[PDB]
């Protein structure tokens, strides 16, 4: 309301964004969101995240690859100009470098059982599963994200001089500001958190193994002389639990001494 | 050098250490830059070639200009004995003939030849003349030593025009041409190559502006 | 916040720290840490900031951007040196990753205006010179360097340029594992973001309170002293800043006017 | 082996380690280090604690520094008996050094202005009353490699000074054949992937664990057995009743 | 070990990972992975004993700093006079802190005097006057050194105290680059890897000197002599014809 | 041990005898007349 509403009605005839956003990033009332939105003439699943989908179509007479994150919904769209196994190998290689996808959800395309395609896969260690998808929700989730992304393009194509350029606002607008339909948050908020929360489980082991591979010396309260090389297994301000011959001992931090034997 | 005395008889005088430490150390400290050109005959107002000698051997390192300067020296001093004629005759006491090549060098002549120059009526200006050719010489050993051209500055879109015009003033001094090009070049390029906000607000100001009136223009 | 405004304030007054070094430290709130740098009378967001290269390998020139926080790595070859390729890079990469602000050096094709309308379509404030952190200066290049290092030994088991670049850039961000911490990139940069988002969703809730002007005693004084702005509420006790003094009340000890 | 017996000769008329020095350094065997050694005539708790003292050597005062946890040695003459100086002595080791706990006596100058100011200014914590074995121990070796060196002493601080450095780096110590250095670098660099990994947890463990009475936290189960930490007190329980959500 | 030499051979010879890598996410002694970064034909540091020097003027006075080549470590002092004594003071005070075994610096009167180079030669430090990025990154440093101590200067009494304090801070509470630590941490992680990688070394050196004869399943004829690379767990690791097998110890014998 | 390694090399390189005799000629211990041994070509 602080000249929110100039800057939210230049955003949505630059992005065309969604109503709720408009109302959580620039602190305005539902109903000016909603009014903005209608004065636009152009407007009106947990699993996994190393599943993904890829797809090709054909729209305005290009080729069109998209790969689709199963468990947030987010996109990446790319124009192909010649349809060759190389740039299928290509995108592969790109969405590989920027994400750490392990399985690809694809048709039984000419394109999609290439040799680049194969050898792309088998050095990426990528999962690959051809025919139809056995979850019948990733799929409506493939035609929704295909029909607004049709509508999206067919909003922003005046703005654009290629069909690249459309392509790529279009995939900016949904990833950042767009809001879905659950929670009402933009899909790559939604992507970025689930990869934060997905990787636990290595990063636990791995800290776990660590903190038992050091060394420990402690003494006892009326113990002079310092014991063995107790293995440790917490550290503490002031208290630290260590193992000792399969018995659990605490001992304060005044008492204790943490090396690693390099040799 | 050569002192001027109080209503009497010029006399020869000791070179003091101080103009010799001032000469090295800010020889040495940044740079060929142009700005030694004046230090340089600050520091030897009316002295004889062996002075001139002495404060050239003083340097240390950076020979290869010393190489082109004595080429130079050489040079040029064959082109004066070539174009001044050959003095005939025999010479009387008190009175010495035109000095060669090698004596304006005074890598051969001695300071009794200078002085005996120098009180010689008229006075011949050897020393003048040796002079010149240094500041030649320096001034060609400046050109070499430019990294950089005239017609390369570019200011950037964010960059103040206050640096640009300072480095474009630089690079004019450490080029050396004649003074109408220097003129048409600082009166063209200044404008031609600036931001497009400026260069309109100086094509608005229309040509022959004084500088002054540009840069204040151009604040913001 | 047990007691650790008083000494963040005293960091601040022997060394003039960086807020975010003091909010990070004591774990505090950004906007304690602001005022404190503000009340100091000598002084006055990594994330988000991305640093541009260009470098030329095989005839060929291939731009890589680079984050500061993280240093996440993204590398491409382009066909011929136009700004038009760049400024398609670049909005790549904005609709790939979160980009604030671009920072680059002197170029004649990062002063383009196609480059500009891209960067002022996207609304990213771009910028060139020296970089905006005081340090970290060398990590760009000592990174550049590592990947002309590796593309070269991966160049002999490879078809094409393109592809081998890419896969010697996925090995960095993945398959290279570095020294603290020891992960791939991809889990600080997403690190980074989720911390980020964080702090965007304690940034909504300090926006939830207002201006709700609020009255204070000290030592159960008979008189009451105020107005003093609100600054948190929590845990049984009301921390709040006036005269460019920050001290936290007891609830009993304070009063809250809408 | 490899012509290491005269580079270890040449080693030992330098700075004359001590056998297992020599020994570890050039990879020789014990014996002939012992014998190296015996053919020369003249030889025959926390990281934050730190422990600084004062010693008298021919009318000099020394201020001496000694890190308990791993033996290492800094040293400085004081030429006038004064506190600013022991302050100055002070800033430096803790500009070189992340220093938390001085143990020092009541002397005017450990509680000097200057010291004082320089400590609360620097956040160091004071303890008055002090251990002193080791650092007595020390202090007698040190005075064993300064009359060694000092044949060769052309001043008293060059001395000071190489006598610091053999002492750090060109002698071996105990626990693993290791110098002080190598003892306090290991030990800084284990605090500091400890603590690294410790702040990495709690931030995606966070499990709730009944025994017995209250909700305590889970801090290690494994081998029959649950360490958790409740109220400020770490309890460990056997794995049964004890019951994990 | 549990048949992870192959995995680590396949994933080396595909990534070409750093052989601490091959080690840390297998299991593997780092010999196995020495030898494996070793027989890669594609793969082939002393930073730590790496320091440059450099003297500054302010207040009319000099002022003395070393920097380490990499991690941006600094150490500064100020000096009463130029002489050949406060910078071999200086030299040994820095070689008794810190292992250095080369320095890098310019052409000044003091770095040619014979004091300091007696005092180098007693200690065994290459001396090089004269460096390929660094010059950016020491310089910073220097500029961020003088912009501290004019910023703490309000409060100082004394030049040697500012500097001090400066070098405390830059050092200690001045969070850098990746990690957001300060320069204590990267130089102790740094030679701690260092002393960590030495000792690997010396161990396989004095470890890899006996050979080794082992039975097999099919023949009783002892073969070899293969190059021991590990021992435990009652059986061997080694290596013949360029290929890593493992041996029970009941049937194989060391010489 | 007094320089006991250089003459018992230069005398092996001429009549390359056993170990068990530069030991007790020279006063060496057994492992350096081993390897004194080792370092020979000829000698195994
Ligand atoms: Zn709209
Ligand atoms: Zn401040
Ligand atoms: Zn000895
Ligand atoms: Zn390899
Ligand atoms: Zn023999």
């Amino acid at each position: 309301f602080l000249d929110g509403i100039d800057k939210a009605q230049e955003e949505h005839e630059k992005y065309h964004s969604n109503w709720r956003a408009m109302a959580s990033d620039f602190n305005l009332p539902p109903v000016v969101a909603k009014e903005i939105v209608a004065s636009c003439d152009k407007c009106q699943v947990d699993c996994s995240p190393g599943i993904w989908q890829l797809n090709c179509t054909h729209l305005e007479g290009k080729v069109i690859l998209v790969a689709v994150h199963v468990a947030s919904g987010y996109i990446e769209a790319e124009v192909i100009p010649a349809e060759t196994g190389q740039e299928t190998a290509y995108f592969l290689l790109k969405l590989a470098g920027r994400w750490p996808v392990k399985t690809v959800h694809t048709n039984n395309g000419s394109n999609f059982t290439s040799t680049t395609v194969k050898a792309a896969c088998w050095w990426a260690g990528i999962k690959q599963e051809f025919g139809i998808p056995y979850n019948p929700q990733s799929q409506g989730v493939i035609e929704s994200m295909n029909k607004e992304l049709k509508k999206i393009i067919g909003q922003v194509r005046d703005q654009a001089e290629h069909l690249k350029t459309a392509v790529q606002m279009a995939v900016f607008i949904h990833n950042f500001k767009r809001k879905g339909g659950i929670g009402g948050y933009s899909a790559g908020e939604r992507i970025v958190d689930i990869i934060a929360t997905d990787i636990q489980t290595k990063e636990l082991q791995k800290q776990i193994t660590k903190i038992q591979n050091f060394r420990v010396y402690y003494r006892d309260s009326r113990d002079p002389v310092w014991k063995g090389p107790a293995k440790l297994l917490w550290k503490g301000e002031g208290a630290v639990v260590i193992q000792d011959n399969s018995d659990i001992k605490v001992v304060p931090r005044r008492k204790a001494k943490i090396i690693r034997d390099y040799g | 050098p050569i002192v001027q005395n109080l209503q009497g008889q010029m006399v020869h005088q000791a070179i003091s250490p101080r103009t010799l430490n001032a000469w090295v150390k800010v020889v040495e400290e940044k740079a060929f830059s142009p700005e030694v050109i004046p230090m340089f005959s600050a520091l030897s107002e009316g002295a004889t070639p062996q002075d001139l000698n002495t404060m050239l051997n003083t340097v240390g390192g950076h020979q290869a200009a010393m190489q082109m300067l004595k080429e130079t020296i050489n040079e040029e001093a064959a082109e004066w004995d070539r174009l001044h004629p050959v003095h005939a005759g025999p010479i009387a006491p008190g009175q010495m003939r035109e000095p060669r090549g090698s004596d304006i060098a005074g890598t051969t002549s001695t300071l009794q030849e200078q002085i005996g120059w120098m009180t010689h009526n008229p006075p011949i200006p050897v020393g003048e003349i040796y002079k010149r050719w240094i500041i030649l010489g320096l001034n060609k050993i400046v050109r070499m030593y430019s990294p950089t051209s005239i017609l390369d500055i570019r200011q950037g879109p964010k960059e103040p025009f206050r640096d640009y015009v300072d480095r474009f003033y630089k690079t004019l001094r450490a080029e050396q041409a004649s003074q109408e090009v220097k003129n048409w070049m600082t009166e063209t390029l200044l404008v031609q190559n600036a931001n497009p906000d400026c260069k309109t607000i100086l094509k608005a100001l229309g040509p022959g502006a004084t500088l002054e009136e540009m840069m204040t223009a151009c604040q913001g």
